[PDB]
Formats: structure tokens, C-alpha cells, sequence
């Protein structure tokens, strides 16, 4: 097994491989004396590490290289009379979920009467809960301001496109099946990526799936045809085919097309997508399996690091509160915009629809990186450490904006988190086939 | 070989024969022949002329140490704006890489460091941008000024 | 092949690996290569649920300068379900409770508070202690130099100070309690010296193999180069980082008993406990600054290890830590 | 009197603060100042180890929006903090990517 002392200092190394690594670190120490500085600026630029914790995996590569639950909560000083707002906000759940009404709208009212006077965040999460609970009581643009002003979604797509770029190495045919295209904003970094790189730049097959047009409109064909002119333009080769459906559900591997894997690489992506299927039941089991039928060589998942999917509404009301407020909170220095505005409107129809929703009309059900782990581990998928690489080129792109202040970035157990402080808010990962 | 140069006054100069395939444009006249007389230079100036004789001689001789020529070349450009203007130019028409490479660094010392009120002070120039074009420029390129 | 008697296999790995990680790391020119150290560096995060009687959770005490720190109190025992957000400044219970000011190390450069280690260090001093911790995240040279430690402790300090959940029934009054280890014996060392002549009283300190140097080479370094998993090249590198350019060791902030520093004598110092390991290259160091304290009037016990090296409170599979932790206790609930 | 081509030989052997300074002072400079050939230079001063053709990271930038949007928007502030700092793959890799999620925006169905 593993040893405990190591294992709470924060290092997995086995109880009979002591000797073995204490071997390699004397031979490694031994190495490294031997050579120069020269060596040290290889090891500290030029290679790369994957899972650090795992000691013996970590020191055999730079042997070779060389010589070839848990709730987490912030608090700020900004609570001069917020204490009275949580107050009255939590009972105000707790007599919803007492069968209580006439107290809920007293308690709403006041609510209202309190925030009139306040300034700050704070007023904007209590203003919009306040509207959560008064829709409940009554029932007993947004994508791309979110992406120009926040940087969840550039964390997220550049380290899907570093995953997936250190995943198509060595291959000739590559095909790429997007769960959500949105509106495609993560593929030209993809393929100028792929067409500056050392071999030559491969056959480019993009196949997306998007949610049914409102307006009845050909937002993924437009999306299709830049994307063609973008790869004219840097002279790649580019087949590019749309879908649209409801669900994931209704998926087949035999209604995709798809070429023999023999010959032609499949990458799975998916971004804020997975977590809108689990209301209904059985649906992400089916969506696992055809992936495993698919048989692709990578797939990359980002979500959220929050538990919205527990039983007991308090529980789930009390725990949303408080990440929705930290993430309220970090969102104070950003300069006022139209951009800033809209992007708050699109936070409030996120709790709007978390809070007073229910039943499979619920789609906002997250979920830590544990349960994710034994959900994906029930089906045969095991997973793929992402390098130091990802996480340097994003610890740039936190540097781009507010001059690198606030937002970090941490790694653990071969995923990375996006996080306020030391508060995770964001949580990348890679799988593959066991 | 013995090579006589004529300029654009009626000055002749004697020049050898090593020294003449520095110059490329005569190193590609004289693989095609047809060369018999003093080859004539018409709108080139008699002193500049002496000075890149000076210069082409004084390198080929120094070839046939870094230190040396670095200081013979920093000791060269103790000439106002008219010879390097005339320099510069005669380096463009004979096409010697070398002092042209030379002069265009010389000057482009000099105009390190300036702004655009040093420079036109400098090079006395006449400014033709309207005070929007102007302020449209200088707001452009705003962060080189803080 | 003499460090591998000393500690027993598991420090010895865990030593190692530091030195091998931190080796592959160091610049000659003077850059910090922060984003690998990020990358390779073991982190945690806080659990308001209690876990063996311990709970944490962060408090950003400044926006301007992002400082941060983390608070570890005992489990209620008044409220068996877990304590809820609005809990987590409930008043102290008891006549008399100390909270400890901890300061971690990392020669200025290395680890941060929410780090794996210090995280531990600080759960078992609260579990032994019975008492409530708060780890400051102060800045890390070399981008952020002398004097930014100093500023962001006496912020911290004047935060605890000015609490009225962490008070006391008998005098109306916050028992402060300034440790720090390695680094953070010498950032609690100028902390304290900074409040004596402020207006906020410290109780005492907790040194634990404090970081102090200077120009002229003891007799400890020499004989202990580089077999101890500490060597001299590492001292002056991170001494270079911290100072500022142009400046010797024998700065104030390297040697607090230079002609250019102020005397100790005649001014007022709480009590302190100084932990010196023998086996260490900075022995004569720690043990000038002891007698430097011995002869300047002020209240000091020495601790001298035998056979001890750094890091020895990390695994308690030894005999010091009990020790250790055994007259800290008695220190602090005198 | 300066002619066209002299000037672009001047501004070969200037820095990028100079030559963007040098950008206002006249109309001809400023028709010397575009030429993508000294912004590409400058751009390929604190590169080592690329791994790729110079041709093709030149063909793909001018495609992208040249070599002047390149510094003046995404390397510029990556070189701010540290002036003196070799910027290695990575940072090209993250540049790059900015610029062509830029073009993509700019563009028009
Ligand atoms: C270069 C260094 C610096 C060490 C000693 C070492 O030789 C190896 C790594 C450092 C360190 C790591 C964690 C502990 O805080 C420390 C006191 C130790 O034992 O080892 C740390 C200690 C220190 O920061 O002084």
C-alpha cells in the first residue's frame, strides 16, 4: 500500500519501492552533479513532467531525459450588514422548505427593503436570489460578452486545444467530434497550432453538435463556412459537417459516419456541456457507452467544481449561494461596460435556473472531480496526466488581464483548477480508453 | 592592372586592380570585357570619390586586429551632413555593401534617442500633417511616450 | 551515505526530493522560474467540515496586495452537525486562549500557505496546542523583494489585533502568540521588533531553526558542506534574491546584532523559544542570535538538537517532534 | 531628399522603440514604417528554438494581420514585467493563437 505519512505530506510512493527511489534520487543526484548548468536549463525548460506525485514515474523521466465532502470558503471584509442578508436569506429557504409561503414573501420583502440600501456585490447576489425565491414561491450575446469578459472559457479552450494537440503527435488523419460547438471560437487556435507544427499539417475532419436554433437559423453553417475561409487562408485542409439535436441522448455511433479508427484518429470535446444531461436518468450512461464504441484516442471534459446535485434543496441553496457569491465577489475590478452588465444578466438566469427550477427542466446540476472520476471509471475509461505546458500558457493568459491578480492555477491528480485564490472554480481533465 | 577613373569635374584618379573587384557592379562589367578606355562615372562627385578610394584601399589593404579597423572606420565619420549625405549617396550608385552598411548605422546612431520635435530640428524638414492627422499619429503611437 | 544513518527512509526521500526539485530549478543569472515551482509544488484547500477536530477556511484580509491568510480553530463541541459559514467567526469559548501567528519557510522563494506541509504543521499544532492558528501568505522574492514580508506580517498582525471574535473574557484582551520557521523565524523576528515600539503587546515567539547569516564564514559550514542536504552556493543565491542590489550580508535584515542595527538593549521584547539543529549548516548562526538575546537583556531558552537536522518537524515518526511539540505546549499554556 | 529605399536601409539597423517613434515624424517615414520586413526582424529578435520555418511562421502572420499588430498587441505586454526575457515556444504558441481568435472575430460571414 501506499505510506500514510507521505501519502497526508502530499506524495504517492509505495511502501516496498522505498529503496528503489531512494536509489534513482542518489543516481539522479549523482547525474546532475556530473553535468553542468546546461543540463539543469534543459530539465527547467526544454522538457516537460507529468503527475509529479507519483515519485518513481516522475524521476524515471528525468533519469531518461537526462541521460538519453470538502467545502471551501472565502470571506471578505465587504460584510458590513451582509450579515443580516444571509440571515434572512437562509430562513427564508428554510420556510420554503417548511410548506411555509406567507413567512417566504415576508421574508423576500425584506430582503428587498435591506438590499435597497446596501452597495456592493453582495447587493447584486442578494437581488438575484431574492428574484430565485420570489419565482419559486410563484411556481409552489450572453455566451459571448461571458467569454470577452471572464476567463473561463479561454482557460478552458486552450487547455482543451493543448490536450488535444499533444494527443494528435504522430498522426497522419485526425477527425474531431465537438459536443458543444458554440460558436467555434477554440478551433483556429487548433489549426494554426496544427499547421505550424514539424511534419507537415494533417487531413482536418471537424464534426459539431449544437443545441436546436430558436429563431430556426444556420448559426452552425455560418460557424462551418468561416471556419473553411480561416483554413483556406492558412492553407489546410478542412472537411466540416453540422448537427443538430436536443440531446446527447439520441446519438449513435453508426449515425456519425465515422471512418475506421485504423486509419483516422477520433478526438472527443466537450466544455460546460456534460453537467446539462445529468436530469435525465440514464442518459449519461448511454453517452459514456457510445463514446466507448466511438473508441477515440482522447477526451477532454471541463466543468465546474461545485456539488449542485444533492438531494436536499437547503443543502444545494446554501452551497450555490456561496460560490455564486465568490464569484460575484471576483468580478469587482473589472472596469463598468456594457460587456460587464450583460455578463452579470447572464450569472442571473444562471441561478435563476438553479434555483427556482426543477425536475428534468434543471439542467444546472454540478459536480466535483471525485464523482466525475467514479462515473467515468465504471465504463472503462482511465485517465491522461496533462503536462506543465498547459499550465504555464495558462498562467499567461490569467497575466494577459488585471496584470495576473487574484485568479491561480493549481494542478492535482493530473487535472487543473481555475480558481479565485484558493478556491476552485473551474476544473480541466483528459480520458482515454483503458 | 592599373585602372583609370574619370569624374564628373575632369579629375583622374588611379586606382589597382584588386581594389576594383570590391566593387561588384565593375567586377560584373569586366566579366563581360568590352572594357578598353577609363570607365566614366558621370554624376558622381570628385571628392566623394577620393574618399571612397581612401576607404575601399584602406580596407583591402587592413584583409590582406577587429580592433584596428573599428577605430579606423570610427576616425572615417568625421564629416558633417553634406559628405555623409554624398557618401551615402555615392554608396547606393556604386553599390558597396560595406560602407553603406556603415553610414546608414552611423546615422541611425545619430537619430537614436530623438523625438519627432529633435529630428525635425535635425534633418531640417518641412512638417505637412494637419494638427488632426497629427494628433491621429501621436495618439496611435501614444505608448512610446510615456 | 552520512544523511541515510541520521534520518530514518522516508525523510531522507522526502529531503531529497526537495533538494533534487529545487536543484533543477535554480537560475544563475537570478530569475525565478515560477511557473515549474507552481506546477511542481503540493498544494491543499480548506475543509469547514471538521476533520479530526480541525477545521480551516481562508479570509482575504487585503485586495490591494492579495494578502491572504488561512485560520485553523478546534471542532465545536456544542454543535454536532458541521459549523456553517455564519459559524465560522463564533466567538472563542474559554478564559484564556492564545492564537498563534505562523509564519512558514522556503528561504523567502519556496512553498506558500495553503502548501501541503504547512497545512499539516499547522493542523497538528492545533490539535496538540488547543489553540487557534493563523498562517499568513506573505509575498516571495525575487519579484517582490525586501521589504514586502515585513509589510504583510505587520498587516496581518494588526488584523488579528483588532478582532473581537478572538478575545478573552479575563482581560478583555488578544493573546498573540508570533511563530515562524525557517524564513518565518526571521519575518516573526522583525514583526515583533517592528510592535514592540507600536502599541500592540506580543506574548512570545516560537523560532524553528530561524534563518539568519553574514559575511564572515563559520565554522559549521565548512565541514558540513553539502553532506546534510544543504550546501553554501544555495545560502548566497537566496540571500542575493532577498536583499536589495548593491547590499551585503550584513544588511540588519540578514544579521539583526550589526553595528548598523539598533541595540535590543533598553527596548522592549517578549520571551522566546529558539529550536537550533545541530546538524545544520546555520548552527553557529542560530546560536549567535541566542546569545546575542541572552546578553541583551532579554528572557530566551535554547533548545540545542544533538542530532537533529531540517526539517525534522515534518514526520512525527521521530523522537524530537514529540519533544518539540511537548515545550511549545508548555510555553504557551504557562 | 531622402529617397524610398535609402530610408528603409536606415531603419534597418533601429530598435523597435525608435522606429515606432520615427513612425510620426514624416509621410515617407511613416510609408517606411509598415514595411513588414523590420517588424518581422524586430518580431524575431527574442526567439530561440522555434521549431518551424521562418517562411512559414512569415506566411501565416501576414495572412493572421502582419507582424506590427503581432508585437504591438500580445508581445509588447508579455515583455513588459521582464524586458530582458527570451521568449520560447510557448509564448509564440499563445501569441499566435490570440491573433488568429482575433482574425477570426474581425471577420464577416
Ligand atoms: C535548498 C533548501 C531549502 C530547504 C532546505 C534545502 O536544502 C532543501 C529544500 C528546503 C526545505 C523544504 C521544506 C522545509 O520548509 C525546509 C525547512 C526543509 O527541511 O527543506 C526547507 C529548507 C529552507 O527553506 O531553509
Amino acid at each position: 500500500m501506499d505510506d500514510e505519512l507521505l501519502a497526508v505530506l502530499g506524495y504517492k510512493v509505495r511502501s516496498s519501492e522505498m529503496a528503489e527511489v531512494a536509489l534513482k534520487l542518489e543516481q539522479l543526484e549523482t547525474m546532475m552533479s556530473n553535468v553542468q548548468e546546461d543540463g539543469l536549463s534543459h530539465l527547467a525548460t526544454d522538457t516537460v513532467h507529468y503527475n509529479p506525485s507519483e515519485l518513481y514515474s516522475w524521476l524515471d523521466n528525468m533519469l531518461s531525459e537526462l541521460n538519453p465532502s470538502t467545502r471551501s470558503v472565502i470571506l471578505v471584509d465587504s460584510q458590513e450588514n451582509g450579515v443580516r442578508l444571509v440571515h434572512a436569506l437562509m430562513a427564508c429557504a428554510e420556510a420554503i422548505q417548511q410548506n411555509n409561503l406567507t413567512l417566504a414573501e415576508a421574508l423576500v420583502k425584506q430582503i428587498g427593503c435591506l438590499a435597497v440600501s446596501q452597495a456592493g456585490a453582495m447587493r447584486k447576489v442578494a437581488t438575484y436570489f431574492a428574484e430565485a425565491l420570489a419565482r419559486r414561491i410563484y411556481r409552489l450575446t450572453l455566451q459571448m460578452h461571458f467569454y470577452e469578459t471572464c476567463p473561463y472559457l479561454k482557460f478552458a479552450h486552450f487547455t482543451a486545444n493543448q490536450a488535444i494537440l499533444e494527443a494528435f503527435e504522430g498522426k497522419k488523419r485526425v477527425h474531431v467530434i465537438d459536443f458543444s460547438m458554440n460558436q467555434g471560437l477554440q478551433w483556429p487556435a487548433l489549426m494554426q497550432a496544427l499547421a505550424l507544427r514539424e511534419g507537415g499539417p494533417p487531413t482536418f475532419r471537424l464534426t459539431g453538435i449544437g443545441p436546436p436554433a430558436p429563431d430556426n437559423s444556420d448559426h452552425l453553417h455560418e460557424v462551418g463556412c468561416k471556419l473553411a475561409q480561416l483554413a483556406e487562408a492558412i492553407h489546410v485542409e478542412f472537411e466540416y459537417r453540422g448537427f443538430v439535436a436536443n440531446s446527447l441522448a439520441d446519438l449513435d455511433a453508426s449515425m456519425l459516419e465515422l471512418r475506421p479508427s485504423d486509419t483516422e484518429a477520433v478526438a472527443v470535446n466537450s466544455v460546460f456541456e456534460l453537467h446539462k444531461l445529468l436530469g435525465r436518468p440514464g442518459g449519461i450512461e448511454k453517452v459514456l457507452g457510445v463514446v466507448k464504441q466511438i473508441k477515440p484516442v482522447i477526451f477532454t471534459v471541463v466543468e465546474q467544481e461545485s456539488n449542485h446535485n444533492g438531494p436536499v434543496f437547503l443543502d444545494r441553496f446554501t452551497e450555490s449561494l456561496h460560490y455564486y457569491s465568490t464569484l460575484f465577489d471576483s468580478l469587482e475590478g473589472v472596469p463598468n461596460s456594457q460587456d460587464k452588465v450583460m455578463s452579470e444578466v447572464y450569472l442571473g438566469k444562471q441561478i435563476c435556473n438553479l434555483v427556482a427550477c426543477e425536475g428534468p427542466d434543471r439542467v444546472e446540476r454540478h459536480e466535483t472531480l471525485s464523482q466525475w472520476g467514479n462515473r467515468f471509471g465504471s465504463s472503462g475509461l482511465a485517465p491522461a496526466h496533462l503536462g506543465s505546458n498547459a499550465f504555464k500558457q495558462a498562467s499567461m493568459l490569467l497575466s494577459v488581464f488585471n496584470s495576473g491578480q487574484g485568479y491561480r492555477v493549481e494542478e492535482s491528480n493530473g487535472c487543473l483548477m481555475l480558481g479565485w485564490h484558493t478556491r476552485p472554480l473551474i476544473t480541466t481533465s483528459a480520458w482515454k480508453l483503458s | 592592372k592599373k585602372i583609370v577613373l574619370k569624374s564628373s569635374d575632369g579629375e583622374s584618379f588611379e586606382v589597382e586592380e584588386a581594389v576594383a573587384l570590391e566593387s561588384q557592379t565593375i567586377a560584373h562589367m569586366v566579366e563581360d570585357d568590352c572594357v578598353d578606355n577609363g570607365v566614366p562615372l558621370p554624376n558622381v562627385t570628385s571628392k566623394i570619390l577620393a574618399k571612397v578610394i581612401e576607404y575601399c584601399k584602406r580596407h583591402v589593404e587592413a584583409a590582406a586586429s577587429d580592433d584596428d579597423l573599428k577605430a579606423w572606420d570610427a576616425d572615417f565619420m568625421k564629416i558633417d551632413q553634406a559628405t555623409l549625405f554624398e557618401l551615402i549617396l555615392a554608396a547606393n550608385y556604386l553599390n558597396i555593401k560595406n560602407l553603406l552598411d556603415l553610414t546608414c548605422q552611423t546615422v541611425a546612431d545619430m537619430i537614436k534617442g530623438k523625438t519627432p520635435e529633435e529630428i525635425r530640428t535635425t534633418f531640417n524638414i518641412k512638417n505637412d500633417f494637419t494638427p488632426e492627422e497629427e494628433e491621429e499619429v501621436r495618439r496611435e503611437n501614444q505608448w512610446a511616450f510615456e | 551515505i552520512e544523511s541515510r544513518t541520521v534520518v530514518p527512509l522516508n525523510t531522507w526521500v522526502l529531503i531529497s526530493n526537495f533538494k533534487v526539485a529545487y536543484n533543477i530549478l535554480r537560475r544563475p543569472d537570478g530569475t525565478f522560474n515560477r511557473h515549474l515551482a507552481e506546477y511542481l509544488d503540493r498544494k491543499v484547500t480548506a475543509n469547514a467540515n471538521p476533520v479530526d477536530g480541525v477545521f480551516s477556511f481562508d479570509v482575504l484580509i487585503d485586495r490591494r496586495i492579495n494578502l491572504l491568510s488561512r485560520v485553523y480553530r478546534p471542532a465545536y463541541a456544542d454543535q454536532e452537525q458541521p459549523p456553517s459559514i455564519l459559524d465560522l467567526e463564533k466567538p472563542v469559548d474559554g478564559d484564556i486562549v492564545p492564537v498563534i501567528l505562523f509564519f512558514h519557510g522556503g528561504s523567502f522563494a519556496h512553498s506558500s500557505a495553503n502548501s501541503a506541509i504547512y497545512d499539516t504543521l499547522c493542523r497538528r499544532l492545533v490539535g496538540l496546542c488547543k489553540c487557534v492558528v493563523v498562517s499568513v501568505n506573505y509575498r516571495r522574492a525575487p519579484e517582490n523583494p525586501y521589504p514586502c514580508a515585513y509589510d504583510d506580517g505587520w498587516i496581518a498582525l494588526n488584523w488579528v489585533n483588532s478582532r473581537s471574535w478572538l478575545k478573552s473574557k479575563k482581560d478583555s484582551k488578544v493573546h498573540i502568540f508570533l511563530a515562524g520557521d525557517s524564513s518565518g523565524g526571521n519575518i516573526a523576528h522583525n514583526v515583533a521588533l517592528r510592535a514592540g515600539e507600536s502599541g500592540i503587546d506580543v506574548l512570545g515567539n516560537i523560532l524553528l531553526n530561524p534563518m539568519f547569516g553574514g559575511n564572515e564564514r563559520t565554522e559549521s559550514e565548512k565541514s558540513l558542506d553539502g553532506k546534510y542536504f544543504v550546501t553554501v552556493r544555495d545560502r548566497d543565491w537566496y540571500w542575493k534574491a532577498f536583499l536589495p542590489e548593491g547590499e551585503d550580508r550584513e544588511h540588519p535584515a540578514c544579521n539583526p546584532f550589526s553595528p548598523r542595527g539598533k541595540s535590543l538593549e533598553g527596548v522592549s521584547f517578549p520571551k522566546s523559544l529558539v529550536v537550533v539543529a545541530g546538524l545544520d549548516l546555520i548552527r553557529d548562526w542560530q546560536l549567535a542570535y541566542a546569545e546575542g538575546l541572552k546578553k541583551a537583556g532579554q528572557e530566551v531558552k535554547l533548545m540545542h538538537l544533538e542530532k537533529a537536522t531540517v526539517g525534522f518537524y515534518l514526520l512525527p515518526n521521530n523522537n524530537h517532534f514529540h519533544n518539540v511539540m511537548d515545550e511549545i505546549s508548555a510555553f504557551v499554556n504557562a | 531628399n531622402l529617397d524610398e529605399n535609402l530610408v528603409y536601409e536606415v531603419l534597418k539597423h533601429v530598435d523597435a522603440k525608435t522606429l515606432a517613434m520615427s513612425s510620426c515624424v514624416s509621410k515617407i517615414w511613416h510609408k517606411t514604417a509598415q514595411d513588414e520586413r523590420l517588424w518581422e526582424l524586430i518580431c524575431t529578435r527574442h526567439w530561440t528554438n522555434i521549431g518551424c520555418g521562418q517562411n512559414q511562421l512569415r506566411s501565416v502572420v501576414l495572412a493572421l494581420g502582419g507582424f506590427r499588430r503581432l508585437h504591438s498587441l500580445y508581445l509588447w505586454p508579455l515583455s513588459k514585467p521582464n524586458p530582458r526575457a527570451r521568449f520560447g515556444k510557448d509564448e509564440l504558441k499563445l501569441t499566435l493563437s490570440l491573433l488568429s481568435i482575433r482574425y477570426y472575430k474581425k471577420m464577416s460571414f
